[PDB]
């Protein structure tokens, strides 16, 4: 896996160049807004247990036919196995958030997951939907401007909103 | 690659759970560290020529034998000289690439890793690149904590070649 | 015990190598979060009692039947109040043990491993222990970043309950 | 293992009490000595193999028998061993000062060490001799005034001390 | 599944042999037991309504608060009731597919299997499932064998959920 | 793998209804051909060896090129796989008629077989003729009427014969 | 491991003779008793969460300072341990019931035990008062007459005692 | 010892769990199998000289060179012909063994176990015993299960033995 | 297939090495043997039908029940005749293989391979082969060396089959 | 693996017959002439650093994109395997001359190789070079007529050119 | 340690089974070069002081700088010196042992394994070492066999420093 | 393990010396009995299973209460065990005289097992009469003067003699 400052460096690297001050200047950016993206992780991961339980409530109320007998979420063993799919894809996602990368979510979590849906017979558009929801929670947790010192965030929420398109849209 | 950021998810990654206060400390640990490695990178990067420069006449000048013994290993010819130019350059960028990313990953994965079978098939000294590390340690000019950033990688490669 | 100090040498050991630069940047974040640690571990401790006499009754309040119930596993006994207080006070105890040592190992160690089947085992219900940790949420009367490490810890135990 | 900030949690529990004005004064001062401590362990660290390479060296001159054949160091084998040996001992002892604890180095490195070389047949003593060494170079360089800001490390030094006269000890 | 057949098998299977005395005397250990079993079943699916509603009242009698206090997790709602009967016909409707079966195969695939996960995200607490089984062990109506059989399934449930 | 009453319960299950009458009335009877099926078993485990050594000297006799120099079953080592093969074959269908179900010969016998021998070179249909003549001697040994009572086991011998000709047609 | 009739077999073959009708008298009533041991082993085992549950309950009320910070069974890792011991103890004696026999119990639980508590600290002593508890309430939930066909139980209550007393004689 | 009952208890000991329903109706399938297999036992018991001194006889009919040929491993010679008569009594008593104890157990402890590398060794015919067990089985002279249950185990040796 | 020169590259590969004088002189040593296995096996090969047809004669002789006995494992039929004379001929023909490659790897996979199961299964006798190796081992005509050879392989079979 | 000799034999058994004479006679011949294929074996692998160094210098001077930045054989580590590579196709090929067949040399290289290197994104034809490149070292090393008694070693030099056609032809 | 008989008895012992023909042509093989081996021991023993003197010198003929240049790895000293000819007589001798031991054996044990580690901490440069042997390649004055088994093991020495 | 050979150039090297001519002409000796050397490994080994079988035949006849019911050779398992362990003792000890060396047979057979058989209850003393045993029968048939050249073998006869008692005094 790559965070954001080893990713530019393996581009400097298979160029064999010296890194230019526009990418010292745009890294030394990142390290500025360090205390935000520190707030958000914190912020999103001391509220795992709500959001996804939160999350497969809507989506169980959206559509009741997943836990109707025969549904791939009836049983008992087959819901625990849900929750935690949920509970991984949100772990991955705060890794992301941690790396300003991908990489991690990309190649520990999101590659095969399609075929492994396939594969099971679990309705990926419907793991979307629990996805998204998250995301919404989420961002919305992540950005509250109660109990921190106020300031701007959008640039840091619109990434992280795409950690999360990016995960749904890996399984639709 | 190895960074105080991805030892910090890869900890939580293994143990199977979410990012603590923990890893965050660590994260946060580099992020105020990394004032002063971006500063010296920044200088390392601005001087680079006349370092490497610098520290090939050095080498050349601590074991002359590398400059009149014949064979392709040695920089008795233009192209050798060139080679041994270009590998100088090469030990001072990835110096930089480790201060920029914080950590020994960069080296590790694009020096260390074959470094001992390499100068044992071309027959490469190490002592020659050990040389050439300690020019660039003595007259890097910088001082404070980005001379203690700058030394500790400079000081790694040095380990890593005996 | 699990720490950001321990977490580093672990990383080392396993790797079978030297600390470097990377690790040493993860002691220095929690050296330099320590500040606010210890402002939230010393305010926790100097206001132990009332904190746990206050959650105390938040619980009691918030679940009426823990009082009128017949059954050990209820407070509605001197003895199982007693209990009650006790368990409150651990829980107290060991978020300031993970603020004294930067990390979650105190809780872990002491507190989470086998928290599942005792709670199973003794009939005692995980949503009364989040109600008294949201009530110490709530009134610790800490601010900035003393709060921040200290919430840190009351929801990591939280997240555990459910 | 434990670090100087666990051995006193692990104190204050086994009593089931909360940690004391005098342990949060103790430890507060811990953090305040940690620049000294870093130090410490960048420097040792950063002439690992220099001390090892010149503390063997030494023992090798004071002790030629180790060398002759059919000593204990004879043949590359075991002498890669001996030296590996070393660096291991220095390992474990530099681990030691980034914790403030020798838990580490009991666990890990000293126990049934003695046992082990006993059935090797490995001179014990000779052994000491050779971390009494390291622990000479290694304080030298650690608290050596060229290149930093002046201040006093003495306790830190004889902390330092400490845990090589720990080591030294568990095998003589 | 497990069954007193499958288990049979399995058995002959890992130690890679034919079935023998030892494996067939088990299967008409079941065979003969299956008269028993199927009365209790038999009498179980018959009564399914009277019971699955009589134990959904004991459960609000003994725990009141589930039908006033506010949250999706109690049947303080026409939701929360029905979800709540719902559930109480699982655990019937798996005792008698263990009747039928013969052995806790049914229940440990279908209900057993990550039950203290599924209680545990959504707040449910054992003790509720464990009253509902206890009324329909009090009022089955069966006696004799058949009685002994519904009763070690719903025993067996008890202990999952303790 | 399922018995002939897990197959009932796996079924209402998927439908989250209770037996009916009709499956009561249906699984009851299973029970009331128990001793027939556990003779069957019996019988046919019994003469397990004269079963499998008696159907393999004749399918040699039927095609001698199979023992020929280069034949599929030409050196012992090959030999030994064949016969092991007929046994493992056999196996399988006395646990299916023990269980009243395909399902554990299906799921750890006959799938991947086809594609076992097509890799290994081995004349898949020569093997089903091995089977089919291991299943008359199976039946004959099952329904014979002497030494027990008499009864009829029609029906059983039927379905011990579907198991038979399902394995046969798995590698045909 | 061996139940009462391998362990008749056993005693037989190593004197080299066929059993005697003394001991297939003595057989044949082992089996007369059956029912009253399947009763006994359904029982306890149907039991099995209260019985440890309650016993345990007792000994903290007995020996407060198991639980008080420092005991054996403080924190909720040591009180699991303590727990999953006890039910453990409580498994191993109904295997022992149901085979009539103590060699599993022995084999597979009590061997190694009265060392494995010395090395750990746990107060042998006050693991057998444990079980001595669960001794009263199992042998009281096997022979109530309540629920059951009358008879006589008095000599499988003497037996399932000792394997009790057997299980507390090797920590104590 | 594989017996119906250690082959209960050794399935739940592995998934680590108490006995069910479901070991307990295959003891229980032990127990009322019992009385035919101690039938068999006493019948074979009561005449195991008879049909041993007859089983051998019928081997030397069938294959009259083991009684004229020489070497150590053929009867013919008196020493011959008690090794072989004592191998007779081991099989028998082995099934007797097995009646008992309800399982091929003390069989394939005591016989199977090393079998073909015994005959192998000492160039034992398996045929010669296949024989005597034929002799067996045709003239043990029970009737019904009795007879069921001393055949399985018969057959079960024949099988071990081709 | 097991021959002294592959056996010489399997241990070379792996140690993960290339070939050393080690290796070389155990190849050199199979190359100067050869002179006399090629002996030995030209020598049987010419003879092959004598050797073969007296063989069979010889098992005939010893264990004449092999042509009177019926079933069809024995020789008492044209047909049980020629699968004799066949097997007889198939161990003369390896044991040509063991001297032609050097080693025991031919016979190894085409015959000691499933053997005793092979023997086990059809009823056919040990020593049966055993006695038609011996006739081949003391009328083969070789001498010197040659013999050493034949018999070394001869022999190699003969344990095989006890 | 096959050595010349198994290969005649494993062609013998398929057809069920003895060897004929000019079998033999041809691996009579082959016996005659093991004295050369030992020179050769040895002299190749007592300049195994020499051949493969040489080698790889002029692949480097031929194709210099390999070790620009971003090339294959860019960094340390791709060198290393790049090196490691030709040693061990140079390895495989002298265990081919040993047994005077490919079979080893097919098996336990060549086999998946071409598969390999199209996955890793390595030049395969640039292998291809380095390989014909050890070809014409190895064998004007192996019949260098100093050194050694004088014959004709010409046959033996077409069947090394042989293997290493083979090698080179798998992966270009 | 590895010689052609103890490869010999590993194989048969790995296999888990009694030596055969196969391995036995190999120790023949090795008696059979014995004769050559033990002429090259012989000679290269009888002459070890002039090629240990003469190899040092062309040692500090190729590389002048070892003679000069300060610090203890090199021999311009009186120490340096002796420890450059003890370390030449090292690899004399090693080679001499392997011819006697008739394997790479003593060398592998005694003076391969750590090679490259006591090289790299003692700043040892291998060209030095090549260079030794070259020389004794060049003047051991043996002809033949004798020539081909010295150089088998001087070549193998080569290659374990490049 | 060691052969005689690198058992001289051990003892050699502890003492830091070349081959004395002493050495040289020793081990050229044995180079010169080779021939003898590889005869009575091939003989002995080519009578394995009469050796191993005649001999336990002796000892059964010699001590027939190991063969009684109860006896630690009765049953099949022990026996086939009792028969593997001397097929074992005669394989290690044809490895020794091969190498010339005990080495092997003390290292990886003879250590341990005065321990293995204590422990298991086998009466060691009648192990070492089953190996005396093996000893008179191999070398019987080592030196027949039958189908071999003439020549003195007696002092390698005495070798192999000593193996055998080695191992007998390693059990007895
Ligand atoms: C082709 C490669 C070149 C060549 C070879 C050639 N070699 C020989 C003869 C011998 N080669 C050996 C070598 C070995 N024997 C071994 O056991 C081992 C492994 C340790 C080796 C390396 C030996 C002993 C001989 C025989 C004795 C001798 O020195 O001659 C020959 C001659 C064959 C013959 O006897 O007629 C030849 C022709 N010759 C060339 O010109 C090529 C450059």
């Amino acid at each position: 896996m790559l965070d954001a400052f080893a990713k530019v460096v393996a581009q400097a690297d298979a160029r064999g160049e010296f890194l230019t001050n526009a990418q010292f200047d745009a890294l030394s950016n990142l390290v500025k807004e360090g205390n935000k993206r520190l707030d958000a992780v914190n912020r999103i991961t001391s509220n795992a247990s709500t959001i996804v339980a939160n999350a497969a409530r809507a989506l169980f109320a959206e559509q009741p036919q997943l836990i109707q007998p025969g549904g791939n979420a009836y049983t008992n063993r087959r819901m625990a196995a849900c929750l935690r799919d949920m509970e991984i894809i949100l772990r991955y996602v705060t890794y992301a958030i941690l790396a300003g990368d991908s990489s991690v979510l990309d190649d520990r979590c999101l590659n095969g997951l399609r075929e492994t849906y396939q594969a099971l017979g679990t309705p990926g558009s419907s793991v979307a939907v629990a996805i998204q929801k998250m995301k919404d929670a989420a961002i919305a947790i992540a950005n509250d401007p109660n109990g921190i010192t106020p300031g701007d965030c959008s640039a840091l929420m619109s990434e992280i909103a795409g950690y999360f398109d990016r995960a749904a849209a890996a399984v639709a | 690659m190895k960074t105080p950021i991805t030892e910090a998810i890869a900890a939580a990654d293994t143990q199977g759970r979410f990012l603590s206060n923990t890893e965050l400390q660590a994260v946060d640990g580099r992020f105020k560290r990394a004032v002063a490695s971006m500063e010296a990178a920044r200088a390392l990067t601005n001087n680079a020529q006349s370092l490497i420069d610098g520290a090939a006449q050095a080498v050349y000048q601590k074991f002359p034998y590398t400059t009149t013994m014949q064979g392709s290993q040695y920089a008795s010819t233009p192209e050798g000289k060139a080679k041994c130019a270009r590998d100088i350059g090469y030990y001072l960028r990835m110096i930089t690439y480790c201060l920029v990313a914080g950590g020994t990953g960069p080296m590790d994965e694009y020096l260390i890793a074959g470094l001992s079978e390499i100068n044992s098939t071309f027959d490469l000294s190490p002592s020659w690149y050990i040389e050439a590390l300690k020019y660039i340690k003595a007259n890097h000019g910088l001082t404070g904590q980005a001379a203690v950033e700058a030394n500790a990688y400079i000081d790694y490669a040095i380990n890593a070649l005996s």
